[PDB]
């Protein structure tokens, strides 16, 4: 029984930083977004 | 005579056992 | 203009309670039942009340009366089976009440397993042939379920609504076209509309629309058939005071109300005229818009007296009348001009040189 | 000068300021020549004072507090939890404000804060705006939720005693072991996390988890009210006892 608990929070604690690491995946992808957008702006600036 | 246990008197064993606890 | 015809209040029941949901029936047009969640006046009473109120007699007692230990978020009526009221609650029971029997608690009741639903249902609904009929309900967790009317154990069909990286919908509300029974649009609370797929090769959501930057209120398709076909086209309500007039093709809005200073709680279409639709908002209006005379300014507005809080409203069959029910358990019926309800035979091309021109 | 005419005609009929708009919004040809432009010089400045009512009366309605309002009510009946449904409340009230100073740069074109007028009304503005913020909430909560610490944990069941009438001694009800605040939090969590907030990743996992849970302990509840329910059949009639 106390292994059965020790995999369950395991499994438990396993998906929740799994969760936040998607979060921040998705966190960095969109400053790379955004910032790539201010990039394309910032060379539109310069051509004009 | 075996009979099931009335939900009172069963759930009074069960607040006794959870009282020790 | 809308002239007040038959205000429905009962004290025993109704009192300090919100109106839910509202239905006409079909066979029954003079007919209609009306939802009500629990009363934190009264813990009581039954929290989940639904009475079915009368329009050709002038009594203003309930017709029928019925309660459930669940607060009701929803009901209908059972389009091929008279008898019955189609209802779902907040624990995501589908609730059935049969008006032959004398007892108020459902006849029927779904399990609230992982087969079934799981979450409150705020959208029930059947849709189908007289020979082919089918129960489609769907909860706040996304989940879509089909129930057969004769048999509530076990759904005929379920699955769960997603659209990208197996994100969960939570659905708030949802419409059909006129005649179509496997395509099918729902308003989540995302202020995103998905028309979606109930059975097929693309079962599921199909399509993803930006849209409305709050909740979605209300979701309903076009009502009216007749010489240029608008199935199309639908409305949207939302938290964020606007209502959004789209149709499928098209993945922006076709246009915009914003009039609205407050939360503007439900959209619909009225099953006649094809340019008029009715909204109804939180600070106690009633406004109807007549896209072909205007999508500009309300057509007619009204105030319920006190401006109570108009939550749900629904339109009659005919067109000529529409009920509301407000924060208050209160319901008001107004009767439509017939200049306006009645539409023309240009209205339909009117209509279309309308959208033409947006 | 004929258009000049019309720009006497349209405002007369018009007296709100979302009315003058409508009618402005269809003279979109005529922002490139200035003498459309001094016409509407001729109506700019009453146009700040329409505005300026519509956002007085938007700040009317955020002087009464949102559970005073309507909206709390209504938020209620529609599964919204309480401080999502102020967030979002306070959301809405800011983006309509936006919204009419929009307008005010249509109206006044390009630059129209450095209008003297301009000032004042962005001053005013602005002043709403801060007070508009929902940050402040929402960092509240995650506080006083940390406080709270909720946490299922415990048992599956914990027994709890009711009061039925008809009996003299307390009736137990076998209780799926939960709490009522526990239902809050999955929906507190999922909404701020649409709104944009960022909400700490140890109330992210005591929200999910009992959102998780939540398919099991209603399933459980089955069972009980289902045995609960059998039993009273047996009360019923004690000869199938």
């Amino acid at each position: 029984e106390h292994l059965e608990q020790e995999k369950h929070e395991l499994r438990r604690r396993f998906e929740n930083r799994e969760g936040e690491w998607e979060g921040r995946v998705s966190e960095l992808e969109t400053d790379v977004k955004q910032l790539q957008d201010e990039l394309e702006r910032q060379q539109l600036h310069l051509r004009e | 005579e075996l009979a099931a246990e009335d939900e009172q008197v069963f759930l009074m064993k069960q607040q006794s056992l959870l009282a020790k606890q | 203009k809308l002239s007040l015809n038959r205000q429905f209040f009962d004290e025993r029941w109704s009192k300090h309670r919100v109106v839910s949901c509202l239905d006409w029936s079909s066979q029954y047009p003079e007919l209609l039942v009306a939802s009500y969640n629990n009363n934190e006046d009264a813990p009581h009473e039954p929290d989940g009340v639904a009475l079915v109120w009368n329009m050709k007699y002038k009594k203003t007692t309930p017709e029928y009366v019925f309660h459930c230990q669940s607060a009701v978020m929803s009901a209908t009526f059972a389009k091929f089976h008279p008898n019955l009221v189609v209802g779902g609650t907040y624990s995501g029971q589908i609730v059935l009440w049969d008006n032959r029997s004398n007892k108020r608690t459902p006849v029927q009741r779904t399990p609230l397993s992982a087969a079934a639903h799981t979450h409150p249902v705020y959208c029930v609904n059947v849709v189908g042939t007289q020979n082919a009929h089918n129960l489609i309900s769907i909860s706040t967790d996304g989940k879509i379920c089909s129930w057969s009317l004769d048999m509530l154990s076990h759904p005929q069909d379920s699955m769960e609504l997603v659209h990208k990286q197996s994100k969960a919908v939570a659905v708030t509300s949802m419409s059909f076209p006129v005649g179509d029974v496997n395509n099918f649009v729902v308003g989540s609370e995302e202020g995103s509309v998905y028309t979606a797929c109930r059975h097929g090769s693309k079962a599921g959501i199909s399509e993803m629309f930006e849209g409305h930057q709050g909740p979605i209120t209300g979701i309903h398709c076009h009502a009216a058939v007749g010489a240029v076909d608008f199935s199309h086209l639908f409305v949207t309500s939302s938290f964020d005071w606007t209502v959004k007039l789209w149709t499928t093709k098209n993945n922006k809005p076709l246009y915009s109300f914003e009039d609205n200073a407050d939360y503007v709680y439900d959209v619909m279409w009225s099953p006649t005229h094809p340019a008029l639709f009715a909204c109804v908002d939180g600070m106690g209006r009633l406004d109807l818009w007549n896209l072909n005379n205007d999508t500009e300014v309300p057509t007619a507005s009204i105030s319920v007296e006190g401006n109570p809080a108009l939550n749900r409203v629904r339109w009659t069959h005919s067109g000529r009348e529409i009920a509301v029910g407000d924060s208050e358990g209160q319901i008001v019926i107004y009767d439509v001009g017939e200049q306006i309800a009645v539409p023309r035979n240009d209205e339909w091309a009117r209509f279309g040189r309308t959208l033409a021109e947006i | 000068t004929r258009i000049t005419a019309r720009l006497r005609d349209q405002l007369g009929t018009a007296k709100n300021a979302n009315e003058m708009f409508r009618i402005f919004s269809r003279f979109n040809a005529l922002f490139v020549r200035p003498h459309i432009r001094g016409a509407i010089r001729e109506y700019q400045t009453q146009l700040i004072q329409r505005v300026k009512d519509d956002i007085e009366s938007l700040h009317d309605k955020f002087k009464v507090q949102y559970p005073q309002s309507q909206a709390c009510k209504m938020s209620h009946v529609r599964d919204l939890p309480p401080v999502s449904g102020s967030i979002i409340w306070a959301k809405q009230i800011d983006r309509q404000l936006t919204a009419y100073m929009k307008r005010v740069e249509d109206v006044l074109g390009k630059g129209w804060e450095n209008h003297v007028e301009g000032q004042k009304l962005k001053q005013d503005g602005d002043s709403f705006r801060m007070k508009l913020n929902t940050q402040e909430i929402f960092d509240d909560w995650a506080r006083k939720v940390q406080q709270r610490n909720l946490g299922v944990s415990g048992r599956i069941f914990t027994i709890e005693s009711t009061r039925v009438r008809g009996r003299t001694g307390n009736v137990l009800k076998l209780k799926v072991n939960f709490l009522p605040e526990i239902i809050t939090l999955s929906k507190e969590v999922r909404n701020l996390k649409w709104l944009g907030f960022r909400v700490p990743l140890a109330i992210v996992n005591k929200a999910h988890q009992a959102n998780q849970l939540y398919p099991f302990a209603i399933s459980l509840i089955e069972s009980v009210r289902t045995y609960e329910r059998t039993c009273e059949k047996v009360e019923e009639r004690n000869t199938i006892s």
